[PDB]
């Protein structure tokens, strides 16, 4: 939405409507108004269904958590469902030779920061000195609330050296409303804060702080400064919310397809 | 380092051998030719730019990394592919992606990023993943074309590893461009 | 989704794996296609929450449209609305004094014509013939079904020299369940048919056609859509641009109209 009027794309043509077809584009100025409140409250009852929504989803989820975790074993069905699609003429029977069992093996290794890396705009935000914190990741889970309005990602880690924390946890609260002072402009659902969570690092692992020389404490390029939210720190606010819609909305309900690989982009 | 252009690779294929395949053994050989020769391009143009101004890797610095990597003929025709894909991309414009505005299949997105994220420099101009992707693009069209020649020579439709060997050794440049791969 | 499973980016690494964990990627896979299920139940619901609204939105919308055809006067809450947003000093009063009132215009005149062709997906489907057509055009509405599950959109024609139909329907088949041969490329609702109107032409007035008859590029084609695998190549891709045509004006366009007229919407 252009919130300057004079670079409207038919500001020409508007400019020279008469005075009463004005008027009448100024009433559908304030219909359009009235539209995007009802817009509103039907974004509130979306997201009333997706808190719904969780406890169908939860199930499924939690077995997938207990198959990475080692905790419980593939069923019959489950072996017999391809590890790959698309495979023709005795290539997955081949795919299934490859390597033998290895009972040391436990769980599904790396699962988590496989998913995440290959997603795209995640693997953006990875440096190579998350990659081994990353492996410890255990879980990654995501609930949503009504009020206060928002939702939270949540990241379970495994005993490890780099930080005591078991779960580190980002909070989006997120405003549902029109802007009463610019109500045409909303377009959904948006952020009005982020909350992130204090790592508590061990002794020199952490990465997302450097000193540089006055001495002075600068922000290193780390995954972890997702949990550190904030004149352009605005947009920062609007990628860092990209970054917890993906891993929200597309991530966590399909893990196994970027830990495969089976999901893909081409930007 | 370990990065996957099998799906790129795939549709270089169709491109050059329409009704060839490839098998897994083989597209991994692929794999690991496009990601050694992406390093040692980038790291001979991230020593161009060390103290460059800005510090900033462009096409230029892409350029003079193929002539030093690339064998005499191998590197006239990656040039000449990587200032057409710079050029078709300056005049190009549903948003299209940046490789099909370039005219490629190889990702110049990914490319991109691969590039920042490597710390090979500062800054990383728009233009030298361009040129780039054309680059690694042409070197496998060129591997696959003949590798496609001596799979179907041995009256096969599937490349197979010893049809990526025979084409590689048996070409004078690709052989001295991929020999420690 | 690649459905080629050797092309997926991570193939490698699932190769190397020991077939134990191997198997347990599988019990994934299987779990997959049992969150996507339950993703298909969201979409549905999604679906009834849109009919439920759709009382709430027509009455916003309907008086939008008398407004348009000149059937009711702007309010003095519509008059006092600004025609654009961030207008500064003078120029909201200098625009309303720069164009006399003229009472032989009546409503808004090319309102869905300019809305559409601002729009920059539909623009390219209006040819410069199918222009004087559309000016014609007093209203656009849009309407979903639950069975059969889908929506359609009718484009409402004043008494014009082209056609006599009054309304013009197109209908769109939709499929919200996950395909049962490849149970995990679903990502929502996907398009089964499209269903046109016959346009009545009058004499000499078929822009679609020509001589040269053929086929000849025209908004209007929209109401010829392509078949499906039943009524029967390339045929699939030209069910899903006018799909996705079909969406933007359903999902965009309509309840945002004005916004389209004035330009304020861009890209």
């Amino acid at each position: 939405f252009q919130h300057m009027g004079l670079l409207s794309t038919n500001f020409d043509m508007i400019q020279a409507l008469p005075l009463n077809v004005k008027q009448r584009v100024c009433a559908l100025k304030n219909l359009q108004m009235k539209t995007i409140q009802i817009e509103s409250d039907f974004y509130k009852r979306v997201h009333e269904l997706e808190i719904e929504f969780e406890g169908k989803f939860k199930s499924t989820f939690d077995q997938r958590k207990a198959i990475v975790a080692g905790e419980v074993e593939p069923t019959k069905e489950q072996i017999d469902t391809p590890i790959l699609e698309g495979l023709e003429g005795d290539q997955l029977a081949e795919l299934y030779k490859a390597a033998e069992a290895d009972p040391s093996a436990k769980g599904i290794k790396d699962f988590w920061l496989t998913a995440l890396r290959t997603h795209d705009l995640v693997a953006e935000a990875i440096e190579e000195h998350d990659v081994p914190i990353l492996s410890y990741l255990t879980d990654v889970t995501t609930a949503a609330s009504k009020d206060p309005a928002g939702f939270k990602i949540e990241f379970h880690f495994a005993t490890n050296p780099y930080f005591k924390n078991q779960v580190l946890t980002k909070t989006y609260l997120l405003g549902f409303d029109p802007d009463a002072e610019a109500p045409l402009q909303f377009d959904g659902p948006h952020v009005i804060r982020a909350v992130g969570d204090t790592i508590e690092w061990e002794d020199g692992k952490n990465v997302t702080k450097k000193a540089v020389k006055l001495t002075k404490t600068v922000k290193a390029d780390s995954f972890f400064n997702f949990f550190e939210p904030p004149e352009q720190a605005e947009e920062f606010l609007e990628l860092d919310y990209e970054m917890g819609q993906a891993i929200r909305d597309t991530i966590i309900p399909r893990a196994v397809l970027f830990y495969t690989g089976e999901l893909q982009s081409d930007d | 380092r370990k990065e996957s252009y099998s799906v790129y690779i795939y549709r270089v294929l169709k491109q050059v051998h329409p009704d060839t395949g490839v098998s897994s053994k083989a597209m991994s050989i692929m794999n690991s030719f496009v990601n050694d020769v992406f390093e040692r391009i980038a790291a001979e143009a991230s020593r161009l730019a060390h103290y460059n101004k800005r510090s900033t890797i462009s096409s230029r610095e892409i350029q003079t990394a193929v002539r030093l990597i690339l064998p005499g003929e191998l590197a006239k025709h990656a040039v000449s592919e990587g200032t057409k894909a710079v050029t078709k991309y300056t005049s190009s414009k549903k948003a299209k992606s940046r490789s099909s505005r370039a005219g490629l299949q190889f990702p110049v997105g990914r490319l991109h990023r691969i590039l920042r994220k490597g710390n090979y420099a500062q800054r990383v101009g728009a233009g030298a993943p361009v040129y780039l992707a054309a680059v690694l693009e042409y070197l496998a069209a060129e591997v696959l074309e003949l590798a496609g020649n001596a799979a179907r020579d041995n009256k096969k439709t599937r490349i197979a590893p010893r049809h990526l060997q025979l084409a590689v050794r048996n070409d004078e440049e690709l052989n001295k461009l991929l020999a420690g791969v």
